[PDB]
RNA sequence: AGGACCGAACCGACUAAUGUUGAAAAAUUAGCGGAUGACUUGUGGCUGGGGGUGAAAGGCCAAUCAAACCGGGAGAUAGCU
RNA sequence: CACAGGUGGUCAGGUAGAGAAUACCAAGGCGCUUGAGAGAACUCGGGUGAAGGAACUAGGCAAAAUGGUGCCGUAACUUC
RNA sequence: AAUUCCUUGUCGGGUAAGUUCCGACCUGCACGAAUGGCGUAAUGAUGGCCAGGCUGUCUCCACCCGAGACUCAGUGAAAUU
RNA sequence: GAUGUCGGCUCAUCACAUCCUGGGGCUGAAGUAGGUCCCAAGGGUAUGGCUGUUCGCCAUUUAAAGUGGUACGCGAGCUGGGUUUAGAACGUCGUGAGACAGUUCGGUCCCUAUCUGCCGUGGGCGCUGGAGAACUGAGGGGGGCUGCUCCUAGUACGAGAGGACCGGAGUGGACGCAUCACUGGUGUUCGGGUUGUCAUGCCAAUGGCACUGCCCGGUAGCUAAAUGCGGAAGAGAUAAGUGCUGAAAGCAUCUAAGCACGAAACUUGCCCCGAGAUGAGUUCUCCCUGACCCUUUAAGGGUCCUGAAGGAACGUUGAAGACGACGACGUUGAUAGGCCGGGUGUGUAAGCGCAGCGAUGCGUUGAGCUAACCGGUACUAAUGAACCGUGAGGCUUAACCU
């Protein structure tokens, strides 16, 4: 538990920036394209956060040719080269689940003006 | 399985046992010292003692967070103006559980749980 | 996690609208198909002039699940619903000559190409 | 289901090989009032570990 | 090659450079002191008899503190033996560290697992529940037929029936060593091992490829 | 207006689980049908055993009705156990 | 049997509600005459359930689902 | 065919695959005109079949809340032998 | 004076006349793929459409979808669709009551386990003085399946098409065990939103009830769909089979003597139990060093004094548990509760101030609250004590030593 802690925080990531649920976030990950290594951007809405030292992950939902894409990141992972966010989101809520049930006009979210 | 769990269910569904707890704290409040079961005592410690590190610090909002778990005025006034100040430098453990008999009855063991530094005069009005 | 009776959406031109997988091949008692695997399909739903009919069996390769995929640092991709590409009975190969919809790179193998290369995104 | 054959007094008397009761072995005097006591428990007049705890 | 006593700390994960994630068990190695030499002569076969840990003097029974005071150590939380190989050689006081495991590449750990306690057929055998509805009386999780008919006229020995589940010996062979860390007490495997957080764990190398 | 419709009381009893040394010698719970009518119910009356009554199932006639119950012929008879 | 059964009539408060349904209450009456612990299998009665969605089975048995008011709108067939 | 033995008749439809179902043929073992024949809107806790929705019915079972089971105290059965 | 019938479900267990995988002889065996027989029972050995079906036909899988015995295995384990009750109808038969081994629609499945058996888990005593551990390993159980791709090699083979043996690498299906770090489910003990109503005098704020009233989330734990790992290699002796040397029988001959091979079966090797293994084993350590009386005088009975190691008891308890057991702790103390700090979850409390006629918004504020979690902390409770267990341990012989 002192020996994980120890274990754990030698690992974790210390420029992390600060996102929440709602905001629009884009994640450059590193991919294997073919026998290339590039970023790519993985761009959509926060829609749940598991605050948890090293196991820490984020859900991005995104729409790709009119259907819903989600992906869960591990926060503290060398795949996940940057997190930014690109719109700051309004949401009451931790978790967006009902965001599933909503598609384009519905599923919009007001800017965070604070 | 029951690993790493905490909470007595004892023969009672959830809202029974907190009406229950909630009537028995005030109870142990008013009285100073109560005699009960012995794991309703030992289950008594953990609705008890949070009271009385709440009534530490006197505030609106924590007298009615006290009121919502004792529903009884005379109870979070004692608290307050009582207890949380007899209490204020002791680190926890305000009650002690002692074994006493078994009950005529059912043979149920009982004990007596006590608020640790009694007053016999708020016991006796 | 594609098993018999389930309905898939398609990700091609191939002319299906709805398939049913009536078998999870590669396997005795083998349950699901996943993201990269082979599944045995009737057509329930077909467009009026199209490569394929309704009541057609094939093959089919599952493309996008519910369940997603998992990746080496225990991240996962989950997609809104259940698609599969046409493949020809014999050949394996898709029957269509476009995809629509995003993939994955788990598609890579010698087999999938053509799929990966036709996507309009990959993951 | 129930019984072919009555089972015997010496049955009886073997399933029964563990029902005997155990005396208390684990009885204190209270240093002060001289009342035998369970250990760990109070006396009948109110004393735990010489100190009157409960004026009953 | 002999192996070590330790305890299971809880489960983790080391990050690679290449974005992999491995799971791992902490194991905490602590100094395993020899307590007894076990040879062909005085005892008909060759073993190290070892400790690890530390006991309170007031739960050390004299049998007990008279066999450390014999090794010249400690007491420690209780004694294990580890078969020796030829060329293996100890000596009574000696302390092995985890670093016994620094170019060993798997691993077998030996647990007790976590106890289960009374299961039924269904989680202890994996037996197929038995129809939720469609007339079902009273027999959902039982465990359907045991026997034949007056062929055989019994039960078989062996036969699969409810009872205690877990709480036993239960080795996991092949683990990938991980990390090795002498200065920290570690073992870094990957995956999981038998047991609860604070259990005891024998690690000995893999006796497979 | 209606042997009309939906739906409580009220009348009934289609399905399932429970119960089956029952809480109950026919029920309980969740659902179900009728619910101004050939409806339903109280009190009292009449029909009596090869007889009654029966929108008919050999149904019902005081907790087992192809001939009630009680007493009698009676110790029927029993080439059977 | 101090038995979850059966037994005709009368009365009809508040809020919500079409209501004598239903939920919460008033007046009034009760907690049902073994209790105390524990928190195994399994049985009973419930709540939630990834992906799939009748593949279950004799059979969708059981569940789950639908469920209100207003307005728009509503096919074959028909004895209208 | 509430009727057909042979029989899962044959042909068509529906399904990936249909001893059931629907349509058709007539070779009706053994339909047929108030022992009523053939239809028929509406009605039905009626029988067979198909679909949408829905789901722990199932793949395949997991967790949770309660009443028992288990332990202590009091009372205290049963069938059978 | 009752042995419940078909089929299904659940759970199986054996045989081998072997379905697959393994070894091999012959082939009308070029290769690939087959045919047939011998050896082999270690494991493995579909899901559906129709029908009560078993079967069968059909669809699509698979390495394969074996054949049989077990009261045509299995209803004091479940089902109740088929099939012997009572209702009813059709066809046929009968004057009729009725009948059908024709069809049709409907139609009560009881038993709290005493004994054997089986799965678990204790108590007792024994193992020769008693006790605490660590073991040795006789014996027993578990496990034992297999696809595809690649390399060898487009090689051997083949006119071509096609396409290997032997060996090696990788990745899967099914099955099994463990674990909860990840992905998730659950989480009536955490946080919030909201409908109806009742109360706390009222406002505001809260609480009760309505399935947790209805929901949205979710900690710890439990857990699969999650993610680790496993089947092996090797060794011994073999089966069928292949041979070497070799007579009987000048030759021949795998066999008579002698010798070499040979399979998923067998013995090991791997995992778990295991000295009640009464044949009760071994090693290490610990503890106990007083008299007396009596009789049928003996491994005799009793008394006084003694009471160890250890065990247990009591209490605080546990990722241990039905109870018992087992593990941790008991002040020279983190065993549990509380308490402090953190984390997590929820998602900006109350109060007050400002804006708006108001609903409500904004600020103080990522606020308040937060279980089973982590790191700490003697505040509370774990009492000085008691009970069981003894007091030097039989005889014989041998070997040392007196
Ligand atoms: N109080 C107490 N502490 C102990 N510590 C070890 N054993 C004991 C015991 O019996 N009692
Ligand atoms: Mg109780
Ligand atoms: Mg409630
Ligand atoms: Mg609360
Ligand atoms: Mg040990
Ligand atoms: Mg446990
Ligand atoms: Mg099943
Ligand atoms: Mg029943
Ligand atoms: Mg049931
Ligand atoms: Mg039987
Ligand atoms: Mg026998
Ligand atoms: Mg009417
Ligand atoms: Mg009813
Ligand atoms: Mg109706
Ligand atoms: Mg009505
Ligand atoms: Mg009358
Ligand atoms: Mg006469
Ligand atoms: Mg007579
Ligand atoms: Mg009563
Ligand atoms: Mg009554
Ligand atoms: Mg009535
Ligand atoms: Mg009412
Ligand atoms: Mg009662
Ligand atoms: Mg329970
Ligand atoms: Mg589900
Ligand atoms: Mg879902
Ligand atoms: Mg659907
Ligand atoms: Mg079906
Ligand atoms: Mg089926
Ligand atoms: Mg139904
Ligand atoms: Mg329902
Ligand atoms: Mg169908
Ligand atoms: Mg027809
Ligand atoms: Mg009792
Ligand atoms: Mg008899
Ligand atoms: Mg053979
Ligand atoms: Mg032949
Ligand atoms: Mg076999
Ligand atoms: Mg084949
Ligand atoms: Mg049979
Ligand atoms: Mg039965
Ligand atoms: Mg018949
Ligand atoms: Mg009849
Ligand atoms: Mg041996
Ligand atoms: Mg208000
Ligand atoms: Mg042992
Ligand atoms: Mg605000
Ligand atoms: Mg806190
Ligand atoms: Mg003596």
């Amino acid at each position: 538990s002192n020996i994980i802690k120890q274990l754990e925080q030698e690992q974790m990531k210390q420029d992390v920036p600060s996102f929440r649920p709602g905001d629009t976030v884009e994640v450059k990950v590193w991919v294997v394209e073919g026998s290339k290594k590039r970023l790519q951007a993985f761009e959509g809405v926060v829609i749940a956060i598991r605050n948890r030292g090293l196991h820490s992950a984020f859900t991005v939902r995104k729409i790709s040719n009119g259907e819903g894409v989600e992906r869960v990141f591990q926060t503290h992972s060398p795949v996940v080269d940057s997190i930014s966010v690109k719109r700051r989101g309004a949401v009451r809520k931790a978790k967006l689940y009902y965001l599933r049930e909503r598609t384009g006009k519905a599923a919009r979210i007001k800017e965070r003006l604070n | 399985m029951r690993h790493r769990k905490s909470g007595r269910q004892l023969n009672r569904n959830s809202s029974h046992r907190q009406a229950m707890f909630r009537n028995m704290a005030g109870s142990l409040v008013r009285h100073e010292i109560i005699k009960t079961t012995l794991p309703k005592a030992k289950e008594l410690r953990r609705v008890v003692e949070p009271l009385i590190t709440l009534a530490k610090t006197d505030s609106v909002a924590n007298r009615r967070l006290a009121f919502a778990r004792t529903r009884d005025n005379e109870i979070v006034a004692k608290l307050f103006n009582e207890l949380g100040p007899r209490f204020a430098s002791r680190a926890g453990g305000y009650t002690r559980i002692l074994k006493c008999g078994f009950r005529a009855g059912d043979n149920a063991p009982m004990a007596y749980i006590e608020l640790v530094d009694r007053s016999e005069k708020a016991e006796a009005a | 996690m594609i098993q018999e009776q389930t309905m898939l959406n398609v990700a091609d031109n191939s002319g299906a609208r709805r398939v049913m997988c009536i078998k999870v091949l590669g396997g005795s008692h083998r349950r699901y198909a996943g993201v990269g695997d082979i599944i045995k399909i009737t057509i329930k739903e077909a467009i009026p002039r199209g490569k394929v009919k309704k009541g057609d069996v094939l093959k089919a390769v599952v493309v996008r699940t519910k369940k997603g995929v998992r990746r080496p640092d225990g991240s996962v991709i989950r997609f809104d619903g259940n698609a599969c590409v046409l493949l020809n009975n014999n050949s394996e190969q898709p029957i269509g000559t476009r995809i629509f919809g995003p993939v994955t790179r788990e598609l890579r193998s010698e087999k999938f190409m053509k799929i990966i290369s036709l996507a309009p995104e990959v993951l | 289901a129930v019984q072919q054959n009555k089972p015997t007094r010496s049955k009886r008397g073997m399933r029964r090989s563990h029902d005997a009761l155990t005396a208390v072995t684990s009885l204190s005097v209270d240093k002060t009032s001289g009342e035998k006591h369970l250990r760990h428990h109070i006396t009948a007049d109110g004393y735990y570990r010489g100190r009157k705890v409960i004026a009953k | 090659m002999i192996g070590l006593v330790g305890k299971k700390v809880g489960m983790t994960r080391i990050f690679t450079e290449d974005g992999v994630s491995i799971p791992v068990t902490v194991i905490e190695v602590e100094a395993n002191r020899v307590t007894q030499v076990k040879d062909l002569a005085n005892d008909g076969y060759r073993a190290i008899q070892v400790t690890t840990g530390a006991k309170k003097a007031n739960r050390v029974t004299k049998p007990e503190a008279g066999h450390f005071a014999k090794a010249g150590v400690e007491a420690g939380r209780g004694l294990w033996e580890f078969r020796l190989a030829e060329g293996e050689e100890f000596t009574v006081g000696q302390s092995i560290s985890v670093e016994l495991f620094a170019d060993v590449k798997k691993v077998d750990v030996t647990g007790t697992s976590k106890g289960k306690g009374f299961a039924g057929t269904v989680k202890r055998w994996n037996f197929r529940t038995q129809d939720a509805t469609h007339g079902n009386s009273l027999s959902h999780r039982v465990p359907g037929s045991i026997g034949q008919n007056q062929t055989p006229g019994k039960v078989f020995k062996g036969k699969k029936m409810a009872g205690q589940m877990g709480n036993e010996r239960v080795t996991v062979q092949s683990l990938d060593v991980v990390r090795v860390d002498a200065e920290r007490n570690l073992l870094l495997v990957k995956g999981a091992v038998p047991g609860a957080t604070g259990s005891d764990l024998i690690v000995k190398p893999a006796v497979k490829a």
